């Protein structure tokens, strides 16, 4: 967090209350038509409505396509689920190409579940049945309640209980003094140790002794849990915590990824459906990011088309910076964006365009300021410069260290020479292409 | 139901492997994966280079007589 | 233990921060081996029938005069292995 | 609230939309046009539902955006839950976990339902009293007693050990509605027909009641078990194949075991014990099978256990992939003589049209008659699927602008915003050397 | 009972002399293929030559697998035949070559005299003997034993629960103990006792049933490599962390061969040789051809039927070397060639009313003749698959047989191969690829 | 003595010999010339110590024998222990285990090192007598040689203490907050002259001091060492075994947001450091594409990358790239080029290594090897030299002279006299 990244300046879409994108707002400058579009499938998501719909942004490389991306979930916001993905991911020693695209799925459909939580903790200070004074069957003791004294740093309350709680009582071996917590959703007691106003220095118990409770003897909260579909999935297939053989065998076996069944997905999405209609659970439909989809092959690509097609699915950003290039996993086949034209007719394209020189010299000026680095006018003028040239990203990362080189020479702003100096140290693509080819004999390969 | 297969083999062939402790030498000098779990930085670091035994205290105390009885608890 | 996972670790009580972080509807939806063996018992009774047509004990290993400590050291390591695992067996009972 | 299922490419298709004699009506069940796919896809679905021949094959093949995987929805949603049905991609049978022979072999039987129907006798009522007795130390037999109740019956039953057991695990109280199975003494709890004492504390806002059961105590229910023959052979496979039902890692399982549970069934069949309920196994994209895939297509279609096959391609004569061999449909002449093959002809201007306002009046969306003939002639000259996603593209625009009914200025707002597959490649021809590669 | 492709196949329709009948048991011409697969089943049930390897040759839908399903048919229910598919041998988990191994041996079965012991009846007694044995009394309708039995029956008798009053079956060959229920006598003590009650055995507490059992080679590999007869925690441990698929050595394979030697002299078992079928040979590689030349020169080989369809095609696994069938002229020196025909419009009609009446349909003779015809073009196998959809039609429209029309309008709403591929080419800029 | 580590190709270099200014000095350190690129590499050294900025990827480009490889070793040299400096080959990525995207995360968080700092109170003796009525209540009786105190045993307690089998003379610490007992040794007394010792056993010195402790242990732990503790119940045996698998993205998003936890709360210290991937050309386009959007983390170290080739064809693609590198990644980092040395610079990188290797070698040999490096390569007048000195300490010289370096530049040839030799005789070698 404290460290700066590429995208650290871009907290949102700069755009009005009406979608028109602001010409320079929330680190973003330029790209009025993406930022617009990327505004309205803001408001897509938002929505909730719709499931399986894709967007793919293409333009040329450094036009602000992750940018915008990242500005759709910050304008989404953490609670919105957002899963960044690469197409090279889907390339895995464990698990199918298709697997790992269904679980990226699974992955951007979230589930906020909300529950009371309602608690009877303190001290115990008195345990006493309540015997009735007519025995049922005439002989020995009946008793109708057992009254539990529970005692905290603010108050001290009673509760008169059902009797079938004694045997939980015995079982936890719960005595005066100790310090226990009864759930009221559940009707069980749990002794979390004794109070540590008992124990004395000479005693070597570590767990035992525990300190008052702080707080209300009744104490109810509002728990809020985020979860995907795909934590639901992966907790059923290869679940933690049982006691059998086939617990032990999974702890003690390397954990794998494996091919989630349609049938545990099914099973998730009625237990799903099921919680949202008992008002436990609201659906959050969130973004599969897919970036560099031109690295998928044709495989992928194939199953992408029943996994949009699908009523359960995300709303999937593509992006793609190649042109007519050859679909991966074909022969000798060309399609405007690496991918095939099937795929192309199931998205809506957003298209991003270069950068002016007065945009170009916007941007820097404030990844400057992100970065904690004052430039003066005339170098900024000359990195802009630079930055017609070459291109945006080499005059954004000459920024830091020409910082470096200027509090070594002792100044506090980046000067002209500055920059000159870093230009001559470090090489651009293109500079470093021409000085390949003046000596391709002396190179390899 | 099938009776199992009876593999015999030559007696000298499970002792192919065996080696004589007076022919190897010790390899717990260099086995560190068996110390985690079981050995701490505290050991290692600062309990161990300050107490390790000396030639010199291990003669004295093996050369000393039996340390006296513990005398008994008394309530005072 | 259970890192990254709708089920929460054991916490000591509410005292801890991690008591109202997780919930029970989470729990609920996650399903231990015994769950999922208590939830096909029907299925299991009913539908699970095939038997291997050839049943054989491993392949044992004999020598005129092997080392007098191999046969030990296995029995020992095969009791000890028995009396830790063969209580955790025992769900799977009905299957076998 | 949002379901876990939302509007998707195919929300609207609730069925073939044919009448009686299969004849498609123009516009029913979400349907628009594809008259002769429509029918020959509900005499496929009568030939599913009569369930006798085993092994047929039809190709849906058409154009892109004719309505394949539309058809192919209708038949899901035609045929019902009863009957199964697998839709898989081509792409999901190459697994680094099994063969493609064997994930096609699974996907075939997941597609056949083994049915099997008892009779057990069944109690239900309200508990009026428990009394359970137990000794105070040590092992002991404890005796009980308990005590149900419909509206016209009221019975008091001795209890065994097993039953005192079960009714303590299940924590069984006066007023709870339970149901009782005589043979397994499986009980389970349905509802509080009434509240506890309120006396009591820590036990949490009392839930809505439930009637008391009517009737006979000990009545006879029909109780029915459905699996598939996969889920057979993953439970037969081995011990943990149970869990393998939820977590795949199946593997590959023995022809031994299938030879074994396909005999079973068979046996069951016969002895009038299980009913075969076969269904349909639908295949998107199969040109991304390969041949070797295609080989064991041809000779597992000969079983008596396969179900129908249903396959959809939009390519023409193309290569069969894993060779160098141009076929139609990319699919192998053996293969396609095995196959009957369904042609999906291009919309018209007012099938479009009509699909639009299917569309829209599955997403809540109003739109002037005026949009309506704008947004036929974008589909037309671009797409039937660019004009859908404009539908929703534009109802989200005419939202912002605080509007109710999109207009044509709605729909011109999105196409400029959102871009088809022509207009981008026009955009990247007229900078070709800024993309990367060609 | 679902009617398959090959449900009306039922022998080789062949007379006493070995001549082909013309039509005869689902079959309608190939007499001399007929023939020839005759000729084979008299050598499978010679039971002297082994590794004879066959191929079916012809082009697609002349009744090669029917030709084989035929010789399945004529063998019977006890010789073994196993089906497999050339895609088959591409296992992610063993060797091409182990997969056909296996195939190999699942090939060769066994007939075994066994014998059963069993303990059952009720029970009266059960003590443990102190490791624990257990002490158990027995009781059925002719009298009461008591046993003495191992610690690992005591086991499993605690895992089933048995208590004294259950009825329980015991195999003392596996160990395996099951128990039924609590005896009827105590089914009026409780009113619910959640128990399953089972008569008193009316036999002898202790019997001996000998039985004959049917195995193949294969299972006893598996059985000797993937052992699970031990019910020590050993046998769990290795089915739990091992259930992959292993490479069988030839040691366990000479191992059982010597095995299953030995109970054939002791005279308790039988050898069946058994047949495989390979039905798309062109699908697998030259190293699975190669390794099917030494496999066939084996002395235990079964007898392997090959089919193909291809003509001269390219090998898989070779860059560019063509074959006359797929197969390298190696493995066709070791095979013999039957050559089956293309069918005359004749026999087309034929199958054609054979698939009908088998799939229980009636065809006016107008229909059969139109259906012949639009099987003259295109193939005779989609005219066999135009019988159900045009039988639906004629059920909707009241009719009980296949008209004219109905054929017509069937025939309108599907089209053929040949018809796609015209569609196609006329279209070819408006399909993908 | 001869230790493990002896003479390598970067023995001689240990830094990158600039000043307080980054300006490089002509010979320090170790390092002759490329004073433009060490000035470079000075300036990148600074960022990596800075630590501020995340996901920075520089390319070092030249011929073969330029120095890039020199110039990393400088840079990891220059950089301390502290920083971490994982040193990867291209080749190294492609596992049977896990994917290519799986191994550059692990290298990725192996190049960034966690500081932790915990400090725990312990009571530290040894045991006088262990008092147990009945596994119920007990008494624990410890020592030091200046303290001694009774204690009052639990249920857990006294079933910790009879499972590690703690009997008196054993000198025990036991944690005051978790209660785990570990044994430190046991005290020696007369009657304990074993004739046999056990593998574990040892004798320590009684404590000395107060009974009640507190411990403070700093140790440096990286981010992929934490994911393979946590990825699964003893995973810390796969960072000995290296069987870790693919781990779960959420395991380690867990790990970010715990290690962010525990540097807000001073309990852990993030060093960011480098990883440099040595002969980049070997990575596939798949690799490439990764790395892209891997490097736009807020916990991506600082990416080093050196390549010799000239335009030439991206692994797994048809394309040609100017490095072997699609362009793409190229706008992501700045290219420090490598110039090919000169007679002076070569006869001082020569004077280096004899230096190195402690060969004394005349003047006419020097200008020998200086004529042999430039004429056929310089990495064979280094070979040579330790060839030459071997020849002379087998005619009992002590100093290199011409005649030793002519008889080894006949013994033993470079690249292009072996090809002329093949090529003289190339029907009798196979597959030209
Ligand atoms: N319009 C813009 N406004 C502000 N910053 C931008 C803009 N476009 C790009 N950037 C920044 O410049 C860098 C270029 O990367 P980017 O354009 O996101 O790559 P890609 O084009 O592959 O998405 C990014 O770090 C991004 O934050
Ligand atoms: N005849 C039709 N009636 C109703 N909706 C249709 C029809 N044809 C296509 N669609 C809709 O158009 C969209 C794209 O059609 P689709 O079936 O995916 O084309 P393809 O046949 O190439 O798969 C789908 O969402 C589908 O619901
Ligand atoms: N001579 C025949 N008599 C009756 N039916 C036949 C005959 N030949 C083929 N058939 C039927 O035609 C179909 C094609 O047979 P098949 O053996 O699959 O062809 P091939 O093996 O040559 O590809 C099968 O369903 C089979 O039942
Ligand atoms: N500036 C330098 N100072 C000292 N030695 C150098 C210098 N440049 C290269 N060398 C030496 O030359 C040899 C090859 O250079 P190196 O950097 O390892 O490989 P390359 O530059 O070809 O990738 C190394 O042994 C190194 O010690
Ligand atoms: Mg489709
Ligand atoms: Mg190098």
């Amino acid at each position: 967090t404290q460290r700066i990244a590429s995208h650290s300046h871009v907290k949102g879409l700069g755009l009005d209350e009406s979608g028109l994108a602001k010409q320079a707002a929330s680190g973003l400058v330029g790209q009025e038509n993406a930022r617009e579009a990327c505004g309205v499938i803001v408001e897509l998501i938002k929505s909730k409505k719709m499931a399986g719909r894709a967007v793919l942004l293409a333009g040329p490389p450094g036009t602000g396509k992750t940018a915008l991306a990242l500005a759709i979930a910050q304008e989404l916001g953490s609670k919105v689920p957002f899963c960044p993905m690469v197409g090279s991911e889907v390339y895995s020693t464990e698990i199918k190409k298709t697997e790992v695209l269904m679980e990226n799925f699974r992955r951007a459909i979230g589930l906020r579940i909300k529950e009371t939580k309602e608690v009877y903790e303190g001290e115990v200070t008195e345990l006493t049945p309540c015997e009735t004074e007519n025995p049922m069957g005439g002989y020995g003791k009946t008793i109708s309640h057992v009254i539990i004294g529970l005692k905290t740093a603010k108050g001290t309350k009673q509760l008169k209980l059902d009797p079938s709680i004694f045997e939980s009582l015995q079982k936890e071996r719960v005595e005066a003094g100790d310090v226990i917590y009864i759930e009221a959703n559940s009707g069980a007691v749990k002794r979390q140790g004794r109070c540590d106003t008992y124990a004395t220095e000479f005693d070597l118990e570590a767990e035992e002794y525990v300190p008052l409770p702080k707080g209300d003897v009744h104490k109810k909260k509002e728990i809020i849990q985020d979860v995907t579909l795909h934590d639901l999935d992966v907790a059923n297939a290869r679940p933690q915590g049982g006691q059998d053989i086939l617990s032990m065998m999974g702890q003690l076996m390397k954990p794998k990824k494996t091919e989630i069944t349609d049938k545990l997905r099914g099973e998730i999405n009625k237990v799903v459906n099921k919680y949202i209609d008992q008002g436990i659970a609201e659906l959050v439909p969130g973004v599969l990011f897919v970036d560099e989809v031109h690295m998928l092959d044709i495989e992928c690509f194939t199953y992408l088309h029943r996994a949009l097609e699908s009523s359960i699915a995300p709303i999937v950003i593509f992006a793609s910076n190649r042109g007519n290039c050859v679909i991966r996993g074909t022969e000798d086949i060309t399609s405007p964006h690496g991918i095939p034209l099937d795929l192309l007719d199931r998205v809506m394209i957003i298209r991003t365009m270069l950068y002016t020189p007065q945009e170009m010299k916007q941007i820097i000026k404030i990844r400057a300021q992100t970065e904690g680095i004052n430039i003066s006018e005339e170098a900024l003028n000359h990195l802009g410069e630079i930055g017609t040239k070459t291109t945006l990203r080499y005059s954004v990362q000459l920024l830091t260290p020409a910082n470096l080189l200027a509090k070594i020479n002792g100044k506090d702003s980046i000067e002209k020479e500055h920059v000159e100096e870093i230009s001559e140290l470090f090489y651009d693509a293109k500079s470093s292409a021409k000085i390949l080819a003046d000596q391709q004999d002396k190179y390899m390969k | 139901i099938t009776p199992g297969i009876c593999f015999s083999t030559a007696s000298l062939v499970l002792r192919a492997t065996d080696v004589h402790p007076l022919q190897r030498i010790d390899m717990g000098r260099f086995d560190l994966i068996g110390l985690e779990g079981r050995v701490s930085r505290y050991e290692a670091d600062t309990f161990l280079p300050r107490h390790r035994l000396s030639r010199r205290v291990l003669l004295e105390v093996a050369t000393a007589p039996d340390p006296p009885p513990r005398p008994k608890p008394v309530k005072m | 233990q259970p890192v990254a996972s709708p089920i929460g670790p054991r916490s000591p009580g509410p005292s801890h921060p991690t008591f109202w972080t997780y919930t029970e509807a989470a729990h609920r939806a996650v399903l231990f081996p015994q769950q999922r063996l208590d939830q096909l018992s029907e299925i299991i009774e009913r539908f699970i029938f095939v038997m291997p047509p050839v049943e054989a004990p491993p392949p044992s290993l004999h020598a005129c005069h092997p080392p007098p400590w191999l046969a030990p050291r296995q029995a020992a390591f095969q009791e000890q292995l028995a009396s830790e695992l063969w209580p955790r067996a025992r769900p799977l009972h009905r299957i076998v | 609230v949002t379901r876990i299922e939302r509007i998707g490419a195919h929300s609207h298709i609730r069925g073939l939309g044919l009448d009686d004699a299969l004849e498609p009506r123009q516009a029913s069940q979400g349907m628009v046009g594809q008259l002769a796919a429509r029918r020959a896809a509900g005499v496929v679905l009568e030939m599913i539902r009569e369930g006798k021949i085993a092994g047929r094959a039809v190709l849906i093949a058409g154009q892109p955006g004719t309505g394949k995987t539309a058809i192919a929805m209708g038949m899901a949603q035609a045929l019902g839950p009863d009957t199964p049905f697998t839709a898989i991609a081509g792409s999901e049978i190459f697994s680094l976990e099994m063969s493609k022979t064997e994930a096609l072999t699974q996907a075939f039987r997941r597609s056949i339902g083994v049915r099997i129907k008892e009779e057990t006798e069944i109690i239900e009522g309200e508990v009026v009293e428990i009394q359970i007795d137990r000794p105070a130390t040590g092992t002991g037999s404890k005796v009980g007693k308990l005590t149900l109740k419909t509206t016209e019956m009221e019975t008091i039953y001795d209890l065994g050990t097993k039953m005192i057991e079960s009714l303590t695990k299940d924590k069984v109280q006066a007023g709870d509605v339970i149901t009782i199975d005589k043979a397994t003494g499986k009980i389970s709890k349905l509802g509080r027909s009434f509240t506890r004492a309120r006396d009591y504390d820590a036990m949490g806002s009392q839930t809505k009641f439930v009637q008391c059961p009517d009737g006979e105590l000990q009545k006879r229910k029909e109780v029915v078990h459905t699996v598939s023959l996969h889920e057979i052979d993953v439970i037969n496979s081995r011990t943990q194949g149970f869990l393998a039902l939820f977590s795949g890692d199946t593997g590959e399982i023995k022809s031994e075991v299938r030879e074994q549970i396909n005999a079973k069934v068979a046996e069951w069949r016969e002895e009038g014990k299980a009913e075969i309920i076969p269904g349909v196994l639908f295949i998107d994209e199969v040109h991304m099978l390969d041949i070797e895939s295609f080989s064991f297509l041809n000779r597992a279609l000969e079983s008596d256990m396969a179900p129908v096959l249903i396959m959809a391609t939009n390519r023409g004569i193309t290569r069969i992939r894993g060779t160098s061999y141009q076929s139609p449909h990319g699919i192998p002449i053996d293969l396609l003589d095995r196959l009957l093959i369904v042609s999906t002809t291009p919309y018209s201007e007012k099938d479009t049209k009509q699909i639009l306002r299917i569309r829209c009046e599955e997403e809540d969306v109003e739109m002037s008659e005026d949009a309506y003939t704008v947004l036929t002639r974008i589909g037309l000259e671009t797409s039937l699927r660019y004009a859908i996603q404009l539908i929703t593209a534009a109802s989200l625009v005419c939202r912002k602008r605080k509007g109710t009914e999109v207009q044509v200025d709605d729909i011109k707002r999105v196409y400029s915003l959102f871009l088809d597959e022509s207009r981008s490649t026009q955009y990247m021809k007229e900078y070709q050397d800024a993309f990367l590669f060609n």
